[PDB]
């Protein structure tokens, strides 16, 4: 079959190793990044360091092991400054900075040949959304679209996370003091503002957004509360082109964040390979039954008390 | 607090015509006269009658924002106005000046209703308020052993779009964005019913005198008859591809005259509705209208659009339209919809309503030309200025006239040389001003305390008769006046009392 | 010009903002409605988290352009 490595924690890089699994378990990610070759064979960047190391993982000789991803940290390090210490970081803010920083990469090299074309990172990524903005005075829709490479959706307690998508992409009435500036009505206005998803990625990654901010207090919270992610996730749009998407997704990567609170914690992702889950915590793979999952929706009670709750979620189009 | 921002507005002293779209008509049958509710925030009275090459009576202005409703009472002597301001106003219809203002919303007021028989009015709006008014205890000026209370009606979950009473003041009813109707008995002030049916925001509401069957205009399309004893919608009609926004109903109760976003006005038989007259096509969607009464035939209606033009269309004749040109026709003026600042941070430039475009100094507070319908954006391009001066004004149009606000944050930002603003400035060689202190000190001129034992900024001075506002930031206005009349004494006393702080430093103080 | 930001319960503020207003400028006028420090704050448009010394014309936003609001959870 497959190989199965942990990646050895360097500091504080669980942030980074735990992401690696998941997009290592995006089979379409990691075949395109197994495939890559540079347009020009002479300079290192980090998407040749994230290449080296998943050639590595997937040319290793037995089943199991560990790797020390000393290079790509190394390169990270040189890379980025906000990543370049032994602090401990978010692992959503690194996602975003590695899968655009490839992205910038792979758009240079097609530039480069011809001395807006899309990159196979927002090929397997990038989804659409359609802003609608309804003025209730005069009536008028507005309507904006605006490309995305993940959706982060906010939360409430004891809920899925399909009750959240749809929450997501509800009619949100902007009124009081956000009143919406309409250019016909030229004045404030309330309006009806709606954001549905237009075109469907290929991967949706889902960011959990497991905060709360008191204004009194002066500080943020994190939230673990309960909110659960089904196995298999069904998504769509409505009326209105040559095409209606209807449409399965699969589960296959969750990047757990463990803690009580936002400024420290740990990184921990699960996978599915070959229909059966497994957990790495950097060095440690461990296979774990279907049901253990749902200790990662977050506590439905002692709300303060440490959990270890889901955060990002990759959900495959079923293929 | 909210900040207290300084505006002023570049217009002639009078400005007969609307400015901007009118929301609101209403006529005193007795004196042949027309009032328009402005969306350039002034209230206008006309006369109603054969050839007069002016109908222009007069213009009442107190208002700083749109005027959203108008209701007449008390056999047309006084006066009662909704604004966007959030304030409602009394207004003394005869005379035409601003008695009381109300300051009880908190957000737009939207919507009047008026119970002739009581003498009685309500206002609501987008804060989901709803206040009952006794007319005669607004306009009474004795004293009153009475603390002046107030009483509101609660139950809309989110924001009024319309309201409505019978001539009795037996029932209330309210139209939100939250799509039921909802019900109160005034003089209680209780809730009788809810009523489901529509699927979107309701912006008409008619009763009959009795206080049993309802009319509603919908932004879903559908207008609707209800029995408010039943409790239970019994009719819904489909004439319009748009929403409804406008519905008049003739004496009997039989007719419905409906309009809105897609333009097109239908008088309609409730009885059977396949039999509709389409009365006209106007040129914009229309926002009100207003039967006259003199006959049982109900010979003509006045219709406000979002133009400034008011038509009457004629009646006389009872899908093409009964009819092609208006009967009679309020002349409108034209609306800024569009400006653009240039990097100088001094001039505008604008085109209005009938594509003309215009170039304006915001400093000197003037036009400097005409330019008479040139491409707007080549315009642009074609007057660029290649100099970089900070932000210190934002402009507003809501009112079809260029407002100019002057914010704490920023007024002061930008400072530049006499000779780059233009200036004279003959004495030796010149020197840093700074065009938010040269400003304010032009708009506070007359003021007597801006006075050092010389007057003003001393380079120059604004239109006397602009117009200078004192508001909270997105809140209440606290005072207006024109610039020239900051020298009267009871001015200068309500300059000393809104004038915030920071302005009184530049102004009197004399600092930087 | 006018822009909006879905902030962390999913509400929307709007922001009165100019294409030449630094992602820091933005950061300061989310915190004045919000109370969010900027150094809390991170941004996403069109997939991307905003650089502090960037402008909103550097990423091609433009009036009605919605901006996601995300704090972290370190780990
Ligand atoms: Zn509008």
């Amino acid at each position: 079959n497959e190989h199965y490595f942990g990646l050895v924690n360097f500091g504080n890089t669980c942030y980074c190793n735990s992401v690696l699994q998941a997009l290592y378990f995006c089979r379409p990610f990691r075949e395109k990044v197994l495939a890559y070759k540079s347009q020009p064979r002479k300079k290192e960047s980090l998407l040749t360091c994230l290449a080296d190391l998943f050639h590595s993982i997937a040319t290793q000789k037995k089943k199991v092991g560990v790797i020390p991803p000393k290079k790509f940290i190394t390169r990270l390090r040189k890379e980025n400054e906000l990543f370049d210490n032994y602090m401990q970081q978010d692992a959503h803010e690194f996602l975003n900075y590695l899968l655009n920083t490839i992205a910038d990469i792979l758009q240079e090299e097609r530039k480069q040949e011809k001395q807006p074309d899309p990159t196979w990172v927002h090929e397997i990524f990038q989804g659409t959304l359609t802003n609608e903005t309804r003025c209730l005075t005069c009536e008028t829709i507005s309507s904006k679209d605006e490309d995305f490479l993940d959706l982060s959706v906010d939360v409430e307690q004891n809920t899925s996370i399909t009750h959240c998508l749809r929450g997501f992409s509800n009619t949100e009435t902007l009124c009081s003091e956000y009143k919406y500036y309409c250019e016909e009505c030229r004045s404030k206005q309330e309006a009806h503002k709606r954001m549905k998803v237009k075109k469907l990625p290929m991967i949706l990654a889902l960011h959990l957004k497991r905060f709360k901010y008191m204004d009194q207090l002066h500080r943020y919270t994190k939230l673990s509360y309960r909110v659960v992610f089904p196995l298999e996730l069904r998504l769509f749009n409505t009326s209105g082109d040559a095409t209606n998407p209807d449409r399965m997704y699969d589960l296959v990567a969750v990047v757990v964040h463990c803690g009580s609170g936002p400024n420290r914690g740990h990184y921990i992702a699960i996978v599915k390979s070959h229909d059966f889950w497994l957990l790495f915590d950097d060095d440690i793979v461990e296979k774990i039954d279907a049901q253990a999952i749902e200790e990662f929706y977050g506590l439905t009670s002692d709300i303060s008390k440490n959990s270890e709750s889901g955060y990002i979620l990759f959900y495959q189009s079923r293929d | 607090r909210r900040k207290v921002q300084v505006s002023y507005v570049i217009r002639d002293e009078v400005e007969k015509y609307n400015r901007n779209g009118v929301n609101a008509l209403q006529l005193d049958p007795a004196l042949n006269r027309l009032f328009t509710a402005g969306r350039d925030s002034i209230i206008r009275i006309w006369s109603v009658n054969q050839h007069k090459q002016d109908p222009y009576i007069a213009s009442m202005e107190h208002h700083t924002d749109w005027v959203n409703d108008i209701v007449l009472c008390c056999n047309g002597k006084t006066l009662i106005s909704a604004s966007s301001d959030t304030t409602v106003k009394v207004w003394n219809a005869h005379k035409g000046f601003c008695m009381s203002t109300l300051r009880t919303h908190k957000d737009y007021v939207k919507a009047l209703a008026y119970a002739k028989d009581k003498e009685l009015v309500a206002s609501a709006g987008l804060d989901r308020q709803i206040f009952l008014w006794d007319v005669n205890t607004l306009t009474a000026l004795t004293a009153s052993n009475n603390t002046v209370t107030t009483s509101s009606l609660s139950g809309n979950k989110d924001s009024i779009y319309s309201l409505a009473m019978n001539q009795l003041g037996t029932i209330i009813v309210s139209g939100s964005t939250e799509k039921v109707l909802r019900v109160w008995d005034p003089r209680t002030c209780a809730k009788l019913m809810k009523l489901k049916g529509h699927t979107d925001n309701v912006k008409a509401l008619l009763l009959n005198r009795d206080g049993t069957q309802c009319l509603s205009g919908s932004s879903d399309g559908t207008i609707r008859l209800w029995s408010l004893g039943q409790q239970r919608c019994i009719a819904t009609y489909r004439v319009h591809d748009e929403g409804v926004w406008a519905l008049q109903v003739n004496d009997a109760f039989t007719h419905v005259y409906s309009g809105g976003r897609d333009r097109k006005i239908y008088c309609t038989d409730l009885r059977n509705p396949d039999i509709r007259v389409l009365i006209c096509e106007e040129k914009a969607p229309v926002l009100k209208m207003e039967l006259d009464r003199s006959a049982d035939p109900p010979p003509a209606i006045w219709v406000a659009t979002t133009k400034s033009t008011v038509n009457k269309w004629t009646l006389k004749g009872i899908i093409t339209p009964l009819c092609t040109q208006p009967d009679q026709v309020i002349k409108g003026g034209a609306s800024i919809i569009q400006c653009h600042i240039f990097n100088d941070k001094r001039h505008i430039l604008t085109k209005d309503t009938n594509n003309n475009v215009a170039y304006w100094d915001v400093l000197k507070a003037c036009k400097v030309e005409d330019l008479g319908k040139v491409d707007f954006e080549d315009e642009i391009k074609k007057r660029f200025k290649m100099v970089y001066v900070p932000n210190w004004f934002s402009v507003d149009l809501k009112t079809g006239m260029l407002t100019i606000t002057l914010d704490e944050s920023d007024c002061f930002a930008a400072w530049v040389s006499a000779k780059d603003a233009g200036f004279s400035s003959p004495d030796g060689s010149d020197p840093k001003l700074n065009l938010g202190g040269l400003l304010l000190q032009a708009l506070l001129e007359y003021w007597p305390r801006t006075h050092v034992n010389q007057k003003g900024n001393g380079y120059f001075q604004v239109p006397p008769h602009t117009p200078v506002i004192f508001g909270e930031a997105g809140g209440r206005t606290l005072f207006r006046l024109l610039c020239r009349d900051s020298g009267g004494e009871t001015e200068s006393m309500l300059l000393n009392e809104t004038v915030p702080q920071w302005v009184i430093d530049i102004t009197v103080d004399k600092n930087m | 010009m006018q822009i909006f930001v879905k902030t962390l319960t999913g509400k929307t503020i709007t922001l009165e903002v100019e294409p030449s207003d630094t992602i820091e400028n933005v950061k300061a006028k989310i915190q004045d409605k919000e109370g969010i420090p900027p150094d809390q704050q991170r941004l996403i448009f069109a997939g991307k988290q905003l650089e502090d010394g960037r402008t909103l014309s550097d990423y091609n936003i433009q009036k009605e352009s919605t901006l996601h609001l995300v704090l972290r959870l370190r780990g």
